[PDB]
Formats: structure tokens, C-alpha cells, sequence
């Protein structure tokens, strides 16, 4: 039994070891649609100083693709946050059934 | 119908200024402002803080579901974790919220709950608002989403709501760019973006344009037309039409679309519906949105007058001449205004 | 048999909790082919006004998009239906074995 | 912007021309005529008799 | 043996449900390849009367493509038949091993 809660806690350690993998390469993942962003945002701003059109309707646009950059993180976050339930409910039904064998 | 006092002026030629398209030919106050009409919001003071769903979804057998109700515990059950064929009742929806929702009465009747096949909604309680409103039942919340009236995204939006709802789905707090508000409707099950909280969604209505138009028996009506309601969340994020405060200088349709020419803006209405002039969706931009546009170059201008011509409407204005130009389809996206000649015009 | 009816039962409640997770990323899905919808027929209505044309098989046109769009929204739901059968004939079939074992 | 009816039409070869009572608009796709390539354009404007 | 062929025949039932989904997913594809049929043939007609060609070599043409699309149709029924023949051979295959055991 110590052998089993041994390896059955190895186990839960390994999956918050890819817990912690998963949240940093969600971070890079995050970090790189910023680098797309800034440049989508700049070519947006660039198009709206140029044509004089000056108009409310023209900041409504700049905030249209704001509003799909954002609405694609919170994708990517959904997506994480969706992950780590899986591996917790994963790592506590193992821990339930070896508890049941012991 | 709707009176004639829009009309009347001491001069009425100066004034009245109108175009003409078949069915309808409307006709425009140069001197009367318009109004935004505040007696009539839609959402009076919608209490955000009332109303949350318990989200019913997958028990996970075991796992004991704990939630706070007013940050205060009162809903608490835990799963029968029992083997039995018939004891896998434990964790299907709509039983599991019966156990949670008498719990909630038996804590206090302040508050009325109930059951759905997807949920449990708490009604305001009277006076006292859901202070704070949080939970963790399980590991992961898997059992209960509380979803309040303000989440992440377009997922965590519980699937069966009731017959009106509201949420607000924000980014974040300082970039308002994906702000907008969502309605359940019952019927069909789908969920539409109606305006949100605490914005009055028409313009008085009577000061806006008049529009004289033909009655099918041969005898004219001077009406006033039914100009839109915007249909979308929040006054900042649907901007109000901002030809308010001014006069309606010259009415003219360019395109296909209606247009007014107001102080400094070119405010053309929705592209392919005459009266639509708020922005028609606040997420997505669909080229029938409308323009409205403000010439600002480098010398604040009152805009003139207009002429419709054919691929492109000129502006005048007193100090110089714009031309707004677009070949392809006329949207927001495409205008190009150009500032081409510089001869001056008088009144 | 205790432990098998706890087992095939937690195995019911994963398959109820992946069909809830197949659902909501259905709702993704659909209120994703939403919003190209949206910007679609708002195109067409740009099209449709700006030429002059206004005729029912200009209306025939929209039509045809928007039934388009509709039969793949009807995909979508029979492809959720068709994994819905699935699932839950597969936990059915399970929870008999285990039943003919016990 | 005006109800017109259609009094008469001339085929001619790569373009229809529609006459009416008060325009003359021609309908022009030398694409495959098709409802989606119509495009009529309205380009004069003298008036005609029965 | 009474487990045993109720089992072996369980494993038959589901695939005869398998070859439903099968031939129903297959008259979804055929009748999207018909979708596009339709306006490819569309187009063409479109084609041949615009010129004033008259040509039986354009009826010969409209006729190639037209062959072209049954060929294609052809080719996925055989792909259903074949797997069909697969799916039944291997309920029978496993049937017979399993009256070899009983």
C-alpha cells in the first residue's frame, strides 16, 4: 500500500509538472497573438490617420478587431482552463480507485 | 397623423429642405434639433446583481457540491455515492438541482428559486442583492457553473436560460472592444445580441425627420417616420447617432442608403435600410453598417450642402469641397474622402 | 460487484461530462459559422442595395446564402446528435456487461 | 428612384438597352449573364413616346 | 457460451449500426457531390448558350463533365460497397471463431 500511494502520488506530480508545461506554452501561445496584435492594431491605426475620415463609425472598426483579438484569447484561456479540469478530474479519479484497492 | 408641427417655421423656405424617393419623400427641418428620448429606456436600472443561474451540469459522482448563495452556505449536498443501478439517479440535472434548490428556499424565502431542465435561478431578493455570488463544488467546478451576468466569453454561458436574460461578455475593463450583450430567448433556442442595460433606445422622434408619404386611397399623409431602435448594448459602445445636438442641414441619398448631413458629420444610415441608423451589430462589422463620418481635414468644417450625383456624393462645405468616394461596395471600410478644390460658397 | 457498480458508474459520469463538453463546444462552433454568417449576408445585403437591381432572384440569391449556411448549421447539430448516439449507446452497453457479470 | 415602367427594349448584341418613359438603363454583363453579374447602369436621360 | 453469443451478437448489432451511420454519412456525400454537380452544370449550360457555338462538341464536352461527376459518384459507392463487404466479413469472421470456442 505505501508502494501504491507512492506511485499514485508520483503520478499526480507528473500531471502538475505538464499542469505547469501547459500554462507556460498557453503563455507563449498568448504572448504571440499579442505580437500579432500589435501589429494588426498598428496597421489599423496607421489606415485611420491617413483618410481623414475622422468618425466614430471609423473607431468602431479599430474596436471590431480589438474585440476579435480578445474574444481568441479568451479561446485560448477557455481551451486551458478546460485542459486542467481534465487532468485534475483525471489525477483524482485515479487517486479514488487506487484508495478503493487499498 | 402625428401632428404638423415639425413644418411650421417663420420662413419656410430656408428651412425646409427635402428629397424624393418614390413612396416616400422626406422632408427636414433644417432648424429643429434632435432629441434623445429618456423618458423611455429600455432597461430601467436593470439590477445586475440580483439574478444568478446555477448552472446544472455532469455531477461526477462522489464530489460534493458546495455553493455559497450570497457568499453565504446554504446549498449543500453531497452525491450519494452508492452503487446501486437505482443510485445512479444521484448526479443526472434536473435532479440534482431539485436538491440543491429546496436547500436554497430552506436558508431563506427572500430570495424565490427554481428549477429548470438546465438550471436554478434565484429571483431578487427584494431589497438585498446577491452581495457576492461564488462557489466550488468539486475539484474543478464541474458541476455548477455560477454565471452571473458577466463572463470571459462566448463559451461559459449556461446552455437553457429563461425567457429574457442578460450577459455581458467583457474582455477586459479598459478596452471596451468586445463589449456586447447577450438575450436568451425560450422559443427558439438561441441567443441574440439586444441592447443592454440602461440605454434609452430611440431618439424623440418627433424632432427627427417628418416624412410626407402617399396613402394607397389617393390623399397624402404628413407622418412621422418610425425611425430605428438601435438594438445594441451600452450608449458608448452603439454610439449615439451624434447628429443630435445639431440641425439636419440636407437630406440625401446617396447610394442606396439614406444620409443626412448634420454639423460636421456625414451621417449615412445603414446602406440597404433607409431608417437603421445605429450601428447595427456591436461585435462583427457587417458592411451595411452605417457610416458616420466627420470631415475634420485640418480646419474644423460645417458641412454645407450635399449632392447626390451618381458613383459619388460631393460635400460642400464653406471653405472647401470634399468628394467621398467608393467604387466597391460603399461601406464604412472603403469611404476615401478626398479634399480636391478649394472655392468658397455662401448660404 | 460494489466496485464494479461505482466503476461503470464513474465511467457513465466521465461520458455525461464528455457530452456536455461536446455540446458546449458545438454551441463554440455553431456561434462560429454565426459569425461569418453575419458577415456574409451582410455583404450581400452591401451587393444587393448598391445596384440598382431589386428583383426576387436578387432575393433568390440571398436565399440560396442563407439556406447555405442554414443546411450547415443542421450539419453541425446531426454531427452532435450522431456522437450523442454514440456515447450513449457506449455507456449502455458497458452498464451491461458489468450487469451480466454481477 | 422612380417607378418607371418599361416601354420598350432594343437587343442589340453584348448588352440589352432597357428604354423607359423617363431613363434609358443598360444592362450590361459580358460575363455569363447571370442574376449575380447583372450590373445595370443608368446613363441618359431623354425622354420617349408610345 | 449463453455470455458468449449474446456478446458476439452485441458486437454484430453494432456493426450493422455502423454500417447505417456508414451508408448515411455516404448519402450525405453523394448528395454534396450532386451540390456541386448541380452548379458546375449550371455553369456550363450557362457557358454553351452564351457563345452561339451550337456545337455537338460542346454537347460533347457537357457530356464529359457530366461523365466526369457520375465516375466520381461510381468510385464512392464502390468505396461503401467495399467496406461494407469489410464490415460483414469481419462480424462473420468473428462468429466463427467464436462457434469454434463454443
Amino acid at each position: 500500500a505505501m508502494e501504491i500511494m507512492r506511485q499514485t502520488n508520483i503520478q499526480n506530480a507528473d500531471l502538475s509538472l505538464q499542469a505547469r508545461s501547459k500554462l507556460e506554452e498557453a503563455s507563449a501561445e498568448l504572448t504571440s497573438q499579442n505580437m500579432q496584435k500589435v501589429q494588426a492594431i498598428g496597421s489599423i491605426r496607421a489606415a485611420i490617420g491617413e483618410s481623414m475620415l475622422e468618425g466614430s463609425s471609423m473607431d468602431r472598426i479599430k474596436r471590431v478587431t480589438e474585440g476579435q483579438f480578445i474574444r481568441e484569447a479568451n479561446m485560448v484561456t477557455e481551451n486551458y482552463r478546460r485542459d486542467y479540469q481534465a487532468i485534475f478530474a483525471q489525477q483524482l479519479g485515479g487517486t479514488q480507485s487506487a484508495a478503493s484497492q487499498i | 397623423p402625428n401632428g404638423s408641427n415639425y413644418i411650421k417655421t417663420a420662413n419656410p423656405r430656408n428651412d425646409l429642405r427635402m428629397v424624393t424617393v418614390a413612396d416616400y419623400t422626406f422632408i427636414v427641418n433644417r432648424n429643429v434639433v434632435a432629441q434623445k428620448n429618456t423618458k423611455s429606456v429600455n432597461l430601467p436600472n436593470y439590477n445586475p446583481n440580483q439574478d444568478g443561474l446555477i448552472n446544472v451540469r455532469g455531477g461526477q459522482y462522489g464530489r460534493e457540491l458546495i455553493v455559497h448563495i450570497n457568499g453565504k452556505d446554504v446549498a449543500k449536498y453531497k452525491i450519494p455515492d452508492g452503487s446501486q443501478p437505482e443510485h445512479v439517479n444521484n448526479t443526472d440535472a434536473q435532479w440534482l438541482a431539485e436538491e440543491l434548490a429546496k436547500q436554497m428556499r430552506t436558508n431563506l424565502s427572500d430570495w424565490t428559486v427554481n428549477v429548470g431542465q438546465g438550471f436554478i435561478h434565484v429571483t431578487a431578493p427584494s431589497g438585498q442583492q446577491i452581495d457576492s455570488f461564488t462557489t466550488k463544488d468539486g475539484y474543478a467546478d464541474q458541476l455548477i457553473n455560477p454565471v452571473t451576468h458577466y463572463a470571459q466569453s462566448f463559451s461559459k454561458l449556461p446552455p437553457n436560460a429563461p425567457n429574457g436574460y442578460m450577459v455581458k461578455i467583457v474582455g477586459d475593463a479598459s478596452k471596451s472592444a468586445d463589449q456586447y450583450y447577450v438575450r436568451y430567448d425560450a422559443e427558439r433556442k438561441v441567443w441574440t445580441e439586444t441592447l443592454g442595460w440602461n440605454t434609452e433606445d430611440q431618439v424623440l422622434w418627433e424632432t427627427m425627420p417628418h416624412a410626407l408619404v402617399r396613402a394607397a386611397d389617393g390623399n397624402f399623409d404628413f407622418k412621422w417616420l418610425e425611425w430605428s431602435p438601435k438594438s445594441c448594448g451600452d450608449v458608448d459602445t452603439n454610439p449615439w447617432p451624434s447628429f443630435v445636438g445639431s440641425s439636419i442641414n440636407d437630406v440625401f441619398f446617396f447610394r442606396n442608403r439614406l444620409g443626412f448631413l448634420s454639423g460636421e458629420n456625414i451621417i449615412l444610415s445603414r446602406t440597404a435600410k433607409y431608417f437603421n441608423f445605429y450601428p447595427a451589430s456591436i461585435a462583427n462589422l457587417s458592411d451595411d453598417d452605417p457610416i458616420d463620418v466627420a470631415v475634420s481635414t485640418n480646419r474644423i468644417a460645417i458641412l454645407k450642402y450635399a449632392v447626390p450625383f451618381s458613383e459619388e456624393l460631393l460635400i460642400w462645405s464653406d471653405e472647401a469641397q470634399f468628394v467621398l468616394t467608393a467604387s466597391g461596395t460603399l461601406t464604412s471600410k472603403s469611404v476615401e474622402l478626398n479634399l480636391t478644390t478649394q472655392f468658397d460658397v455662401q448660404d
